[PDB]
């Protein structure tokens, strides 16, 4: 109904510098638009509210780690408040930002522009000044100096924040002040071979280290050089280096995926190992000195490394190709997504990590689904195969395929998961296997084109095929008459989705129109023409205008919500489109991406770009690169779906698949720039239910403390719908009076209460309290819940989620303790 | 520079064209008016889109229908399909887009055969 | 300021290509000169 | 020798994996 | 200053003090002929043009797309050679590609 933006998910890393918190337990990882922090000593991730226009170039942090300055390309700056996750200042450096170092005294920051070195005062924030607000132009500038010769790759401060030092792109480093010292002249650290990727201080600020690109690392004293020392490496050049000055150690990541780790008062190898086949982009290093963080920018490939207990505390990766499907477990706690990378991987909704990555397909995984159970992950791929994964044992039962070789593009499993349907583009019959046998049960007829959406009913009596014969089809398999019932449509069927009670079905068809059909007596009940609602216009290489492109004006994927009221709909476009079923009105619409290193974002793309060659973001500037594997264009001419070649500049904006969360209040878009979760935001927006003039928090707490009437206080606090008040009265009434209140409680606030005590069971430390609440609610409200059973089917299942993450998390421990002590007491 | 819409309709073999233009209420089927075509017992099935949609939707248009092929019944279904598609199509291109969707809702809530003709194939049972 | 000059659509690079002058062979060019002189000079040669 | 026959066979299998992947990439994954 | 030179110096070469504003397509390599009658200005984003600069006669202006490392005339101002992103192509006076030189890969500098 009212969905705001929750975490971006499904990409751990994109281009950009990454950083630790000063506590060491938060990792600040840039994804394309945004920055995800994930809490690493207690795994819980969050993405910030903001969203840049381009890809994140950099991030800096205040030493009191409360203030985060991010940079998108062409210098487009932000600084936000990390403890209270709010976005605070906008700024714009005019050059692109290629180096950024925030001062250790929390007072200045040096930015290194494309040759310019500008040192800025950090703005005082409303968290700092006493009676203060946002100023207008808060960034004031302390100095700027452009006495360099080429780009400035790195900036490293001192420890006492009075000198800083610049690692070039020309050949040199330079040592610089903040104010004029009396015996200091600002001076230049001389010749390397290629050009320095770092130049780091010690603790004692006499010897200065400097790390080039051609492997060599020099130690300078006072101003000549005390010892230059290289190290060998066969076919790679040194592309990142971080130096912890307290523990005296230098990491160095390379072009061939390897990093070396060197204790350096004198040159002395601690360790080295290889983590990617591709280059190492960014190295950051913990304040303790114990965790190293490496980002490899080509694939996802974020990893954190304990350098003395030689072990991956983190090694995570996104998808390096377009996704094709996501679903949720029926618990609702993990989303699985498949891609054209070949892997199908299992992501946890909390903690922001992939818990599994299955690599046993090759060549791109099309579809992905569960049964009723949530044990088995049935997936389908262009390898030609439907693999049925065992998700408790993390390995597959049974890989089915077709007798003649196919490449399946669609997949639907029965809810009682003993029947598989799949469907391809090469053949245009529909193949059905049996799971509890292993063979192929049938292949089914009827369609004059490649069947392009398959869906079983959640009853499991009816299969539904939607094909490019501009038709749909009711397949009544399970009885003695395996009969069909066609649905003559107007255009090529793109999608098919079921109402969660199986009495009504929706199809997307290639016009851009959705239509709604009765299933029992097959008959169209309704329909949307959504062609104008979905138009995310004017990709580049469109010489047509934004509103004339047919090709962004259709829905690839549709779902219903778990109530059965709103539909998600989405296509090869920028807008996710949230309709309803009864009144058919477009309820809500979401712009997926604000990005501008994506392609299909700006409709009405501006004419400053179009040079007299064409679009300036269409000129192949790959020869403007200083590395050979960057320069080599090993692409194949004219490949749309997955190729290893992949020039891959300005990818477009699609949603590759939406799905609703099985618990309420959330939303998934499998888009190109990640895997977005939208959530029904409830902690800022006041929304009462049926409220009167007297009912204040002073009135709820008044009948909570003065004259204790617990039913009137409970229905009162529900009737405000404020979480602090329902928590207050909830933890205020006693566990003797629970059965009184629920024994006389109104029937029409019951599923709100079931969702609340389910959340309090799963989150608050009040086991026997909340389980007494659930016991009273189901004991009194038994015939109501069993009689309705579909009106409340989401409320009963967020409860069954809570009383089975309690039944399995601590009573395995209670059983193992009581029988273990029974043994040790038996001797 | 006129407001013209061409529209077809189908049954077994009866095909019907209908041209709908900016007019003053008339519907003429093969020259003769609409209340004269299709022998008496099926003219209610001719009139079904008119008294679903209301004549106030039709008092600004002119519908000219040519019908060929088929028998009497199939010509009736071809005519009424051409009527319904004619007004939905004219309101698609010339008056606002909301009123199209409202007319599609009225016709589809009655019978979808006024808009999409579903010809019968056969059933070779398994 | 002004609506900018529209690009063309199916633009290909200008490459030298078959059936030019400077690529074409000199004996083929003398064959063309012979065919033109014997085409302009309209003579049906019947020896007596 | 059978070492030459099987070395040739393994090199031809390497060639067919590389080339067959490049062909499916040119067809944009419309293979069998 | 060249206001002082252009005033105090004859008008035919005061014609020859000219400028030419091309912002959009990269830094512009330039090279004359060896009689000075023509110049190529190559532009690193792609934009390569051959001209007779005195009489304002633009003999060629080829757009060329991908990046450009160097351009240079051959023996006359009638053929020129440009070092592309990957090969070195040579062109006729009309800017028509006579042939791509494949044996020279990522040529960064040229001299004739």
């Amino acid at each position: 109904t009212n969905f705001k933006f929750s975490n971006l998910l499904g990409t751990v890393y994109c281009r950009g510098n990454l950083l630790f918190s000063p506590d060491g337990t938060h990792l600040f990882s840039p994804v394309g638009n945004r920055v995800t922090v994930f809490n690493l000593v207690e795994n819980k991730s969050y993405t910030f509210p903001f969203a840049h226009r381009k890809n994140i170039s950099r991030i800096g942090l205040t030493p009191q780690g409360n203030l985060l300055l991010s940079i998108d390309e062409d210098g487009q700056a932000i600084l936000t408040n990390v403890p209270r996750r709010v976005v605070l200042y906008h700024f714009s450096f005019k050059s692109p930002v290629t180096a950024l170092a925030f001062s250790p005294s929390g007072r200045h920051f040096v930015v290194g522009l494309k040759r310019k070195i500008e040192v800025w005062h950090v703005p005082s924030t409303p968290d700092t000044n006493e009676d203060g607000d946002l100023e207008f132009a808060p960034f004031v500038r302390h100095h700027t100096h452009m006495q360099h010769f080429d780009d400035v790759r790195h900036l490293e401060w001192s420890s006492d924040s009075r000198f800083f030092l610049s690692a070039s792109k020309d050949l040199t480093a330079r040592i610089w002040s903040l104010d004029t010292e009396e015996g200091f002249v600002p001076t230049v650290l001389s010749g390397h071979r290629q050009g320095v990727v770092g130049a780091y201080f010690s603790k004692d600020q006499e010897t200065i280290y400097t790390v080039s690109k051609d492997g060599a690392v020099f130690e300078w004293k006072y101003w000549r050089i005390v010892n230059k020392h290289f190290f060998m490496q066969n076919a790679a050049t040194l592309r990142c280096a971080a130096y912890h000055a307290e523990s005296n150690l230098l990491v160095a990541g390379f072009s061939n995926g390897i990093f070396g780790l060197y204790e350096m008062p004198d040159f002395n190898l601690i360790h080295t190992l290889s983590i990617s086949q591709n280059e190492i982009d960014f190295v950051t290093i913990n304040k303790s000195g114990e965790w190293l963080a490496f980002g490899a920018s080509k694939l996802g490939q974020l990893l954190v490394w304990e350098w003395q207990s030689e072990s991956y505390i983190l090694k995570q990766q996104g998808h390096f190709d377009a996704m094709n499907s996501l679903v949720y477990s029926p618990d609702g706690q993990r989303i699985v997504t498949a891609a054209d990378d070949g892997k199908i991987k299992v992501w946890d909704v909390e903690s922001g990590f992939c818990i599994v990555t299955f690599t046993e397909h090759t060549s791109g995984v099309t579809a992905c689904e569960f049964a009723k159970k949530g044990s088995v992950l049935f997936t389908a791929s262009l390898d030609g195969s439907v693999r049925a994964w065992d998700l408790i044992r993390y390995r597959n039962f049974r890989t089915f395929t077709a007798p003649e070789r196919l490449s399946f593009t669609c997949m639907a499993v029965d809810p009682s998961g003993e029947v598989i349907a799949a469907g391809s583009i090469d053949s245009f019959d529909i193949h059905i296997w049996s799971v509890q046998t292993g063979q192929l049960l049938d292949r089914l007829s009827g369609h004059e084109g490649p069947v392009s959406s398959l869906a079983f009913a959640p009853d499991g009596s009816v299969l539904v095929s939607g094909s490019w014969d501009r038709t749909a089809r009711i397949w009544s398999i399970f009885s003695r008459t395996q009969t069909s019932e066609p649905l003559q449509l107007q255009s090529d069927v793109l999608d098919v989705a079921f109402r969660p009670d199986s009495k009504q079905i929706a199809i997307s068809t290639l016009d851009g129109q959705l239509t709604f059909w009765s299933v029992s007596e097959a008959q169209q009940v309704s329909g949307v023409d959504g062609r104008r609602d979905v138009s995310g216009g004017r990709r580049i290489t469109d010489r047509r205008t934004a509103a004339n492109v047919a090709g962004t004006k259709n829905f690839n994927t549709i779902r219903y919500s778990m109530d059965g009221t709103c539909l998600l709909a989405g296509g090869n476009s920028k807008y996710i489109c949230l309709y309803s079923t009864t009144t058919m009105v477009l309820l809500k619409k979401f712009t997926v991406s604000v990005n501008l290193s994506l392609s299909g974002t700006q409709e009405f793309l501006n004419s400053k770009l179009m040079t007299e060659a064409g679009p300036v973001g269409l000129l192949d500037d790959q020869g403007e690169a200083s590395d050979l594997e960057d320069r080599i264009d090993r692409s194949l001419p004219g490949s749309k779906r997955g190729d290893p070649g992949a020039r891959k500049k300005f990818p477009e904006v699609r949603v590759s698949g939406v799905a609703f969360s099985p618990t309420g209040n959330s939303f998934c878009a499998a888009s190109t720039e990640g895997l977005l979760v939208y959530s029904l935001d409830n902690t800022v927006q006041f929304d009462p239910f049926d409220l009167n003039m007297e009912i204040t928090p002073a009135s709820t707490l008044a009948v909570l403390e003065k004259e204790k009437d617990y039913l009137k206080a409970l229905v009162m606090a529900f009737r405000l719908n404020e979480a602090g008040l329902i928590t207050r009265v909830y933890q205020a009434i006693p566990y003797t009076d629970i059965g009184l209140v629920v024994e006389q409680f109104p029937t029409v606030y019951v599923p709100r209460l079931l969702r609340f005590v389910a959340a309090q069971t799963e989150q608050s430390p009040h086991m026997e309290f909340c389980l007494l609440w659930i016991r009273a609610l189901i004991d009194k409200h038994g015939p109501w819940l069993a009689a309705n059973r579909g009106k409340v089917d989401v409320e009963l299942r967020v409860v069954a989620r809570a009383v089975a993450k309690m039944r399995d998390e601590i009573r395995r421990l209670a059983d193992e303790n009581v029988y273990m002590v029974d043994y040790l007491l038996n001797q | 520079s006129v407001q013209a819409v061409q529209v077809f309709g189908k049954k077994k073999n009866a095909t019907a064209v209908a041209r709908c233009v900016q007019g003053k209420g008339l519907i003429k089927v093969n020259g003769k008016p609409l209340k004269l075509f299709a022998p008496e017992i099926l003219r209610a099935k001719l009139y079904e889109p008119i008294l679903i949609l209301g004549t106030d939707k039709f008092a600004d248009v002119d519908i000219r229908i040519r019908v060929a092929g088929g028998g009497h019944t199939s010509q009736v279904y071809a005519v009424r399909q051409a009527i319904a598609k004619s007004i939905v199509a004219y309101y698609a291109k010339y008056v606002d887009e909301h009123s199209k969707n409202l007319l599609k809702q009225e016709l589809i809530q009655f019978d979808r055969s006024l808009l999409v003709a579903d010809p019968r194939r056969c059933e070779p049972k398994k | 300021g002004v609506a900018k000059r529209t690009r063309k659509f199916a633009t290909v690079k200008r490459i030298i290509g078959k059936q030019d002058e400077r690529r074409k062979a000199e004996a083929v060019k003398k064959a063309e000169e012979e065919k033109r002189k014997k085409e302009k000079q309209a003579i049906r040669e019947v020896p007596q | 020798a059978d070492e030459k026959l099987r070395r040739d066979e393994e090199e031809i299998k390497r060639m067919w994996k590389e080339i067959s992947a490049k062909l499916d990439a040119l067809s944009s994954w419309h293979y069998k | 200053r060249q206001d002082e030179i252009v005033k105090e110096v004859a008008v035919e070469v005061a014609q020859k003090k000219f400028e030419l504003k091309l912002t959009e397509l990269g830094p512009y390599t330039c090279e004359y002929s060896r009689n000075g009658r023509d110049l190529i200005l190559a532009g690193r984003k792609g934009h390569v043009a051959t001209m007779d600069w005195r009489e304002g006669k633009l003999g060629c202006e080829l757009q060329l797309g991908e990046t450009v490392r160097d351009a240079r005339f051959l023996h006359n101002n009638q053929f020129f050679a440009v070092a592309q992103k990957k090969y070195v192509y040579i062109y006729d006076h009309n800017g028509v590609e006579i042939h791509c030189l494949r044996k020279h890969v990522e040529v960064s500098h040229m001299e004739f």
